[PDB]
């Protein structure tokens, strides 16, 4: 994981000198914006089921064929693991919000995304529409700066999917 | 009566009739015809590379030498190394080091360590260091040990100061032990001209500078020229864009 | 490279004096209104694939010359190079937008593009047209009041426009 | 390109040696089945329009939604552009047959495929279906060795799409 | 680099077409004389030291100034360089003879040779004379009906000759 | 890395004698069966993506902890590496099938794979079961009598089964 302070220690240990003004300043700013990130993560922690089921129904309604027989969206276990995948995306966005760094995201989802989507025939369009729906509900649930910081890690996940 | 059954009369003399015939008659087939037409500036798959001198150097396969090798890929990797590191300069049988090759064959040193030994060898010095200014030496070091041209003047300043303070061995180590060599070539890949394809972080100029350094597949970093291995990128580095006359 | 603080500092040092209270005011205003700059830079970064997709679509629709066989963007490898160049230039405009000075762009980015593309034979005119298309496809992402606090940012729009114009005019 | 001849020349040049018996034996094999390859190229060139049109119809048949309005496949422009793409793929299969190697495919189609597809939101599965259709028809068109060599180049393309 | 097949493929592609039937007839022919081409290449390869030695002997008997002190083949270093250049040129001629296309010569062998020799002060006249002597030596081994089932192959002699002239004209 | 012909050559050198007619007959038999061997390796390479996806589905069906958090394959890149390593072992098994020698896989990697999978803490029996499922899915594809002239290939199936068995046992 590469969080802001983790970036600080990493970019420091490579060279000789200690943590100068710039690194202390970056850690400082992260330490302010962390607490709003914590409350945003809490607000996002109350609504697992609503977010996941809304996103699932949104991606199903955008793609009518996956539901239809003969397609990989068909199935009880398939839809259950759809829900588990969206829960995974939600929890890893939560982890990123808590850490104030894209470390958990890059570690747990984005690393090896392409190859596995290749081998298991998953389409990133489904997950990208799910993330857009989650963006939509974060628009209403969260307000102001908390909304901004949540949306920034979210659309980072979009940028990773695309 | 049948002609009138076609529909109400349409006034004649419309100047858009030919446009209608094109937009109506077999649009898909016609569109395929224009889509697959040749482009009046004809460029092959490798028109850009052939327009540079450097196609033979891009098409050249990457050569690697992992520890369990039998005989012949070794004899080929030695040729590739002595061709690249020494810059296509002839290395007579006497100049070729036997101890370093034995070390490589045993496996006590990786290909990167062997590159380091050859860079500290007397052939590399006598060709690139001893007969050339420091600018030309830094250019050659970048081109030969990194596959790229220098990106800016701060590289020359830093390496000149590193040499002046710590010596040739430290100067060479700054190239081979650098993170860039390790990420691009690592322990077991022979260096190659990678600056022809966009390398992450390069300036716009690095491509032009590598073209200036290359001099073709036949050419070399000889120093036996009538000139004596002058530096090529002296003004392209500190005046990257402009040109000045004395 | 140089942001605006470093640039003003260099101009002060060349005259060999402290920074005037006027330039202190300019830099204070820049720092106060750099939050809007952060927003504009984020708008370019999150929406980069969309900008490149739109610019590519309109460029190759406008010019069948590039994608026809024998064209300069045809062989499906030169095509990835085209999209990569668009990525690089939009990246560098985002850098020069966050910084505040075109030094990042015209130093780290575009001293050698004209003659690089001339050495590869590619049309530099089409590259300038691609950059203009990127500009047009980017401003629409850049003005969006959706999920961003409402305010006036016309200076930042002019700044992004002049960075895109500089890149296009240099490459051309 | 990477023919048999060209790959041999490159591997002998990188070692700075002449062509020894192994290289000439490989070149002899290449020249020896140049005839089945050229015959398969001649067939796949003669039966051009049938192959392309059947492949396009197979893409639509397996992908109903693509023909539906308001999205990717609808519009005679996209229709003709699909036909152009399949003509490209078949062209490069016959190029590979002639060049007794995967030179032309790798140079034109295969290299740069996935970035360009993801940039234009083109689905690999469409092209995989078109090449499966071409596989089925060229099974009928060709018999003996030409059949096998063609099929080799088709599934090479299919694998690269996969 | 292009063999004859890849050259014809590129020509077809620039026209945005499949390969015509005359082109496939020609390539089928080229693959039908491939065995004779292989014998020619193997006669160049087996007799390489003999050709180099014959050409060197005749070149230095002819041009004696190359080996006087001060000439541009005097010490052992630049004599070994002579022999190395000649061996390389025969190598690339045999490469192009196998491929059937002179693209390897321009791509690799003759990419910067004129510049190297003008920089070094090497007399390009003498290098071209070496290549011509090499051609004369090679044809003797090419036309050797011994150990190969007799037939007509004058096309291959013409091809090898024109490769040698290509290299000689590029250098000189 | 070594093939069966060079095993005969090496043992002949070790005993110091010329190759015996018995081993020469064995090598002739192998060389004529090489036509079927080429189709076997071609089937493997052709069906490799389908085979690996199939075996991944069967494995993730039979073994589930690789899904749950804390399981080895739960982090996304880790099961990406699962698929990649499955592909690598299939590629090496295709190499071995073409060569006819099992050491090209074993001596190449299995020495370090044992200690690597011991240190990493992965369930190595799961990797052995992955090799077994790989073998089964490849066996399904190798018996495809369509597209190929019908012949006798029981020995090839036995060879593939034993190669995969040895690979798994060295893993196990
Ligand atoms: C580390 C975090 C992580 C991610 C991101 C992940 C993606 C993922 N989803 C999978 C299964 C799946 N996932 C889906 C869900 C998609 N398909 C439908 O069309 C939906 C619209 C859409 C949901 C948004 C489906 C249908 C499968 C079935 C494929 C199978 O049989 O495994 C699989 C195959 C293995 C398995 O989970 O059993 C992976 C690797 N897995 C992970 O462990
Ligand atoms: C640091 C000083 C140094 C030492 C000590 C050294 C010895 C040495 N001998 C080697 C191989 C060898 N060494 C020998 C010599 C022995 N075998 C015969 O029976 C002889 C009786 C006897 C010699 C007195 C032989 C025959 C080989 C070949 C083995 C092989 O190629 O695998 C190797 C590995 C391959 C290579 O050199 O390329 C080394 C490192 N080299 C060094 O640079
Ligand atoms: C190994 C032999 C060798 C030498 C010595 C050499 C000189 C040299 N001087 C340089 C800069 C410089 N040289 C000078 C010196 C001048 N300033 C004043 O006017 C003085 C009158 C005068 C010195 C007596 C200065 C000030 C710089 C820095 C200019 C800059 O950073 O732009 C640089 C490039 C950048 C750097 O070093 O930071 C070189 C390469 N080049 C070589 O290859
Ligand atoms: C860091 C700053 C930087 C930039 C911007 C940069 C651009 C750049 N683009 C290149 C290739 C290319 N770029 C293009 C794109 C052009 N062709 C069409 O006209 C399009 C309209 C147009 C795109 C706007 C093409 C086609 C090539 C390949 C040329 C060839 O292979 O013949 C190359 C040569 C390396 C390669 O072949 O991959 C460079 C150096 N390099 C840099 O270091
Ligand atoms: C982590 C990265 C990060 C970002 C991106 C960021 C943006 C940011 N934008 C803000 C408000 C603002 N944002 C803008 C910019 C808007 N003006 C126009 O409406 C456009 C839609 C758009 C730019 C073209 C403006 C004008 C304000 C209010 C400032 C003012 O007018 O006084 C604020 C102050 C409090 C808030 O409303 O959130 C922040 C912190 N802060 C961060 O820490
Ligand atoms: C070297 C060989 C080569 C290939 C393979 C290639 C693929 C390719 N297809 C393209 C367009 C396209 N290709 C398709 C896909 C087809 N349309 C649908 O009817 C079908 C379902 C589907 C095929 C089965 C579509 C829909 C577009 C237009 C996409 C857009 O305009 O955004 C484009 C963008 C150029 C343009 O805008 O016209 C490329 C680069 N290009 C090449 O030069
Ligand atoms: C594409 C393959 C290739 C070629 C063709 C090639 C030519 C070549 N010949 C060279 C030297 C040379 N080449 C010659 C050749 C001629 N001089 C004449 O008198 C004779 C006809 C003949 C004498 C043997 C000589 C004499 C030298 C030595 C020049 C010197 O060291 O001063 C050099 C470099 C000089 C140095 O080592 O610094 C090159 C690059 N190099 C290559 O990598
Ligand atoms: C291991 C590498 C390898 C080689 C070297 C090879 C050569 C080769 N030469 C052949 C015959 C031949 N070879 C030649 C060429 C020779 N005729 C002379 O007059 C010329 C001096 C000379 C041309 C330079 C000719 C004319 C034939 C008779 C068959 C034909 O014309 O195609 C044949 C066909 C068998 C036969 O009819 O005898 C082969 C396969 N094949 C290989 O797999
Ligand atoms: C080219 C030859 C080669 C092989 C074969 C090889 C095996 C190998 N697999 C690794 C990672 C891994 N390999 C696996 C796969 C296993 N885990 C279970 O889920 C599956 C039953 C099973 C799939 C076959 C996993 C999950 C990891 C991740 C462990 C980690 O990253 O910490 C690693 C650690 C470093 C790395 O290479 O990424 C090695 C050395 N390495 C090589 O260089
Ligand atoms: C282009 C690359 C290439 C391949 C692939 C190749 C293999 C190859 N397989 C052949 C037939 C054959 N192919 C097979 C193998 C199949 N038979 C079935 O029973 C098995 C399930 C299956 C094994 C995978 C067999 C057994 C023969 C006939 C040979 C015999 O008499 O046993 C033939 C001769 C055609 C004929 O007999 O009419 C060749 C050249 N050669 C090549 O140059």
């Amino acid at each position: 994981s590469r969080t802001v302070i983790t970036e600080v220690i990493a970019t420091a240990d490579s060279q000789g000198r200690f943590l100068n003004s710039t690194e202390l300043q970056a850690a400082f700013g992260r330490f302010e914006r962390a607490v709003p990130a914590i409350e945003a993560a809490r607000a996002l922690t109350k609504n697992q089921d609503a977010l996941v089921k809304g996103a699932v129904q949104a991606v199903f309604k955008k793609f009518p064929y996956v539901t239809q027989p003969g397609e990989k969206g068909y199935g009880d276990s398939n839809q259950a693991k759809c829900a588990r995948d969206i829960g995974y995306y939600l929890r890893f966005i939560t982890y990123s919000l808590v850490a104030s760094g894209t470390g958990p995201l890059d570690d747990y989802v984005i690393a090896g995304l392409r190859e596995v989507n290749r081998a298991f025939n998953l389409n990133p369009l489904w997950y990208i529409e799910a993330l857009n729906y989650i963006k939509g509900e974060t628009g209403k649930l969260l307000s102001g700066q908390s909304k901004t910081e949540a949306l920034l890690y979210i659309d980072h996940a979009i940028n990773a999917l695309s | 009566m049948a002609r009138r059954m076609a529909g109400r009369p349409v006034p004649k003399g419309n100047p858009f009739l030919d446009m209608a015939r094109e937009l109506t008659d077999n649009r898909a087939l016609t569109l395929v015809k224009e889509f697959t037409a040749p482009s009046p500036y004809q460029q092959t798959e490798t028109y850009g590379q052939e327009r540079i001198r450097a196609l033979g150097t891009i098409e050249a396969p990457r050569v690697t030498l992992r520890a369990p090798f039998t005989d012949e890929q070794f004899q080929g990797a030695l040729y590739a190394i002595y061709r690249h590191i020494f810059g296509n300069t002839y290395v007579m049988e006497s100049e070729r080091p036997t101890t370093a090759e034995s070390q490589l064959k045993d496996g006590r040193i990786t290909v990167r360590g062997f590159i380091k030994l050859l860079a500290k060898s007397e052939v590399y010095r006598s060709r690139f260091f001893q007969k050339t200014s420091q600018n030309r030496f830094i250019e050659l070091n970048h081109k030969l040990l990194l596959g790229r041209a220098p990106y800016d003047q701060a590289e020359i300043s830093a390496h000149l100061d590193l040499w002046n303070t710590q010596g040739y061995d430290a100067e060479i180590d700054s190239y081979v032990e650098s993170e860039e060599y390790l990420e691009n070539f690592g322990e077991d890949v022979i260096p190659y001209f990678r600056g022809f394809k966009y390398q992450t972080g390069q300036s716009a100029q690095g491509f032009n500078r590598l073209l200036d350094l290359y001099g073709g597949w036949a050419g070399s970093d000889t120093d036996r020229n009538q000139s004596g291995q002058v530096a090529r990128l002296t003004n392209s580095l500190v005046r990257p864009g402009q040109v000045v006359e004395p | 490279m140089n942001d605006v603080f470093t640039r003003a500092i260099a101009q002060a040092d060349l005259k060999g004096s402290f920074l005037l209270e006027s330039d202190l005011d300019k830099l204070a205003s820049f720092a106060k209104e750099g939050v809007k700059r952060l927003d504009a830079v984020a708008a370019l970064t999150n929406n980069a694939p969309a900008i490149i997709s739109d610019a590519a679509h309109k460029l190759f629709a406008e010019q069948q010359e590039l994608i026809q066989p024998g064209g300069n963007a045809y062989p499906h490898r030169r095509m990835a190079a085209c999209l990569r160049d668009m990525e690089i230039i939009l990246r560098y405009v985002s850098y020069a937008l966050l910084a505040g000075d075109a030094s990042v762009l015209d130093d780290r980015c575009l001293n050698g593009l004209r003659e690089t593309y001339n050495a590869l034979g590619t049309p530099t005119q089409s590259v300038a047209r691609a950059v203009q298309l990127m500009k047009d496809a980017a401003m629409v992402h850049l003005k969006s009041t959706a999920n961003v606090t409402v305010g006036d940012c016309s200076s930042l729009y002019s700044e992004a426009a002049t960075y895109f114009d500089k890149a296009a005019a240099s490459i051309a």
